[PDB]
């Protein structure tokens, strides 16, 4: 009901919006944000954090360019 | 002797002229019949090239064929020419005569030690919404108008003003440079700025000690009669050629008299939004600078950036700025013309 | 990836012994050398007080002892006190009237005393009146042999050819978690911890490697206390002098064979009863290599402001290590040229290597010409090396259980109070009444949510 196991994710406000945008884009193939809890913390589905870390890192690199 | 202005072959002793006039394919005007036939007829004892490192083979070959001067001297900013490509046209002139070492100029103060630095500002969540959503080049304002970038810019300017360092602020966009200079209440120069209005600022900057900071449009990327300054800040690290940026940097920066014992007596800043397209040009500038031997550093926060009164300190003013940025058209957000 | 990257927890002597049983430590303190090893590792605070108190059997009052250090440093003295007591060195005894008197463990006392002055054993050392050994081994030959052996183990991690080691040692490298078992047959593979270990310095490397051996020692049936005491006696041994294997248990013989194969000791033959301890064994202590090129052997990496590395090294091992975090440019017979870059350093970072490992790795190997300056690594490099990890180490993961959307603020304040009561509170949002709790409280609070 009101209880979920998961991963608390600490991120800066910029990557808070990235996480929200990336979840909104469904860009891992699935929704991964459980909910936004603060400007610096988000609760996330543990299975997709494994993919999130890579795709965020690659997209952080890609965002550097062009 | 250049089609931009009236010219005087009669009794000339030093003809100072533009390659694109002389290396023409076909006459520009009756003024080309006046001057080019006259110039084809004269035998100049010496040819001085100020931008040979920028002239294409065809224009140089045409000029050399037309003038046939007794001596040629090529002046260059850097030995590697953007138009060198497959063939090094330098052999047309001759060997390299001399090369002033950066270290010899710095060790003797002829060229100041320039503090290269980049303010890697974290992207604002709201601007991050618009940054990823706006895939089009209207995105330029988002990295440019981040409050972190503005607040850091405001502080460092007021800091360099407290040091009474002559400082110039350059940006890639009309609205951005306008909004900055307007809110900062500092002089801004644009193409429409009449020469008297422009000279009022320039004279009060070049000679009057009151104006320590002035804002100059993207026109500064080229010959716009930029004044002398000791500090330069790029509001956008987004930009063109690294060499043209380095050329501009040296063109404006001058050693601050009596401060050569300090860590630096010249300073360069370029402001960067983290996780944005600016970071590559930032990285390539950073690399190109250390490759050219220039000292470099990165900045994120410094004393006063939060300890002082700086704009957009409230969510609403940040929102108004962001909405004014969003309400601005692509044209106001696009890259400012350079002319 | 629910938590942060796996880190090679470097546990010094305090962290290791701090978990041992007092009887084990008492047995360990049985030897004088074990006490000196422990004592020398203590901070100067404890080092002096222990020496000052060694000659007393009277329980000196806790306050008077604590009043030996100045007001501002007494706070830092608590660190040494907590250590000495936690390490069973200090045991409280009660003065008449119940006052907290302090006493050092008599075994430790007596062994340090037997260390300083004569005792029933002469440091447990002897020459056995034997003459110069057959096929005499020279000090430089011992060092090179120990080096070669250590290099072979590092080469084995690197997976280079000719890295000859026993499968039990290869197994241990995998058992300790250094060489990852990603593929059958254990082909060369390395974990983040193994890479961190590779970039770690020799003394801390050997130390932690031996700690893993000790962690498996009783799983391997070896004698922890005996091996430790033997190791401490070896650390207090001399390079040129000879030592005998006379009176060593088979557990020690097995370890000695490993110790020999590992190159820490040189033997005439595997069966020989006399040996020479190598420099590595004498230098095997929980200490620091230095902030620049190593005192024992100088550095060779000329790190330059333009991020260019000019490593005057021939060693394929050292070169391959540099290739992990830096992009290599040229190979020259006496020197190798490489450059540190975002991508190559992001390779190390993505492989799980803290930039401080690289900074320290380069520092410990910094060419001596780079010395004679306060910062051996230019600030720009140090800053950008760290900045590259600080670019992509902002996302920090943490497994927990979320409690949200309660029926009212009373539920939130009650659940938060319960989280505060149990200290299981991770984070909370009082505006939206959101709470994150450690996973241990999942069932306890989920069931309590039905009761409150």
């Amino acid at each position: 009901v009101n209880v979920l196991k998961g991963v608390l994710i600490e991120c800066d406000p910029a990557m808070k919006q990235f996480l929200l945008y990336l979840d909104e884009s469904n860009a891992l193939g699935k929704k991964f944000i459980i909910q936004d809890i603060d400007d610096t913390h988000v609760f996330v589905i543990a299975e997709l954090v494994n993919v999130l870390q890579e795709r965020v890192g690659e997209l952080m690199d890609q965002n550097a360019f062009s | 002797f250049t089609s931009d202005a009236k010219d005087k072959p009669i009794g000339c002793s030093v003809a100072i002229s533009t390659y694109s006039m002389l290396g023409h394919t076909t006459k520009r005007s009756w003024e080309a019949e006046r001057v080019m036939e006259w110039l084809k007829t004269q035998e100049w004892g010496l040819m001085i090239l100020d931008e040979v490192h920028t002239i294409p083979a065809k224009m140089f070959r045409r000029v050399l064929t037309i003038v046939q001067a007794h001596c040629k001297l090529g002046l260059t900013a850097t030995l590697v020419r953007e138009d060198d490509k497959i063939v090094d046209l330098n052999f047309l002139i001759g060997p390299k005569l001399y090369e002033a070492n950066w270290m010899e100029l710095q060790n003797n103060g002829y060229i100041a030690k320039v503090q290269c630095a980049e303010v890697w500002c974290p992207m604002s969540p709201e601007f991050y919404r618009e940054y990823v959503a706006i895939k089009t080049k209207k995105r330029i304002l988002l990295y440019t108008m981040n409050p972190n970038k503005f607040r850091a810019c405001q502080f460092l300017i007021k800091f360099h003003e407290r040091r009474n360092d002559k400082i110039i602020v350059f940006a890639d966009n009309v609205f951005a440079l306008k909004e900055y200079a307007i809110r900062l209440n500092k002089p801004y120069i644009y193409g429409p700025t009449s020469q008297g209005e422009r000279m009022q600022i320039l004279q009060n900057f070049k000679h009057n000690p009151k104006i320590n900071t002035i804002f100059i449009s993207k026109v500064g990327d080229t010959s716009f009669d930029l004044p002398e300054a000791n500090v330069l800040i790029q509001i956008s690290s987004h930009g063109g050629s690294r060499r043209q940026e380095a050329q501009r940097l040296g063109r404006v920066l001058r050693a601050k008299k009596g401060m050569v014992a300090e860590e630096y007596n010249a300073f360069f800043y370029s402001l960067v939004s983290q996780d944005t397209q600016e970071m590559a040009y930032s990285t390539k500038r950073q690399r190109f600078l250390v490759d050219q031997g220039y000292s470099f550093k990165v900045i994120t926060k410094l004393a006063g950036m939060e300890e002082e009164d700086l704009a957009f300190s409230t969510k609403e003013e940040q929102q108004q700025l962001l909405q004014k940025v969003l309400a601005a058209t692509d044209l106001d957000a696009e890259e400012e013309v350079v002319a | 990836r629910g938590l942060n990257r796996v880190h090679l927890q470097c546990r010094n002597l305090q962290e290791f012994l701090g978990g041992l049983s007092p009887g084990v430590l008492d047995r360990l303190y049985g030897h004088p050398a074990t006490c000196l090893a422990v004592f020398r590792e203590l901070p100067s605070l404890a080092k002096n007080w222990v020496m000052r108190m060694l000659f007393l059997e009277q329980p000196l009052p806790q306050a008077a002892v604590a009043l030996w250090v100045k007001k501002e440093f007494s706070k830092a003295q608590e660190e040494s006190t907590g250590l000495l007591s936690g390490l069973r060195i200090w045991h409280t005894q009660l003065l008449p009237g119940g006052l907290q008197g302090l006493i050092l463990n008599p075994i430790f006392r007596q062994n340090l005393r037997i260390a300083l002055l004569g005792g029933g054993k002469a440091w447990s050392d002897d020459t056995s009146q034997l003459g110069p050994d057959k096929h005499a081994r020279d000090v430089p030959s011992l060092d090179k042999y120990a080096e070669e052996r250590w290099e072979v183990v590092l080469h084995f991690m690197v997976g280079s050819p000719s890295a000859a080691v026993s499968q039990d040692l290869a197994q241990l490298l995998s058992q300790a978690g250094l060489m990852k078992s990603t593929e059958p047959g254990e082909p060369p593979c390395i974990t983040s911890a193994g890479f961190q270990f590779l970039l770690l310095d020799t003394p801390a490397q050997l130390w932690y490697f031996m700690l893993q051996y000790l962690q498996t020692a009783q799983s391997r049936g070896m004698d922890l206390v005996e091996i430790l005491s033997f190791l401490f006696q070896l650390s207090f041994s001399t390079l040129g002098k000879d030592y005998s294997v006379e009176g060593m248990s088979d557990s020690l013989l097995n370890f000695l064979q490993h110790l020999r194969e590992f190159g820490l000791v040189f033997q005439r033959k595997r069966k020989s009863r006399r040996y020479y301890p190598t420099r590595l064994a004498i230098n095997l202590s929980s200490g620091v290599s230095g902030a620049g090129g190593t005192v024992h052997q100088p550095g060779f990496i000329v790190v330059e402001t333009n991020y260019r590395l000019y490593a005057y090294t021939e060693s394929e091992l050292q070169i391959a290590l540099i290739a992990l975090f830096s992009e290599m440019l040229y190979r020259f017979p006496n020197m190798v040229v490489a450059q540190v870059t975002r991508e190559s350093v992001q390779q190390a970072i993505a492989s799980g290597i803290t930039a401080q490992q690289i900074i320290h790795f380069l520092r410990t190997r910094a060419h001596p010409v780079m010395l004679k300056q306060t910062p051996v690594l230019p600030p720009t490099i140090t800053d950008q090396i760290r900045l590259w990890e600080l670019e992509r180490d902002r996302l920090r993961f943490t497994e927990g259980v979320l409690y949200n959307q309660f029926l009212s603020q009373v539920d939130f304040e009650l659940l938060l109070a319960h989280a505060r009561e149990l200290g299981v509170l991770v984070f909370e949002n009082s505006a939206k009444r959101l709470m994150v709790v450690t996973p241990a409280g999942h069932s306890d609070v989920k069931r309590f949510w039905k009761r409150q």
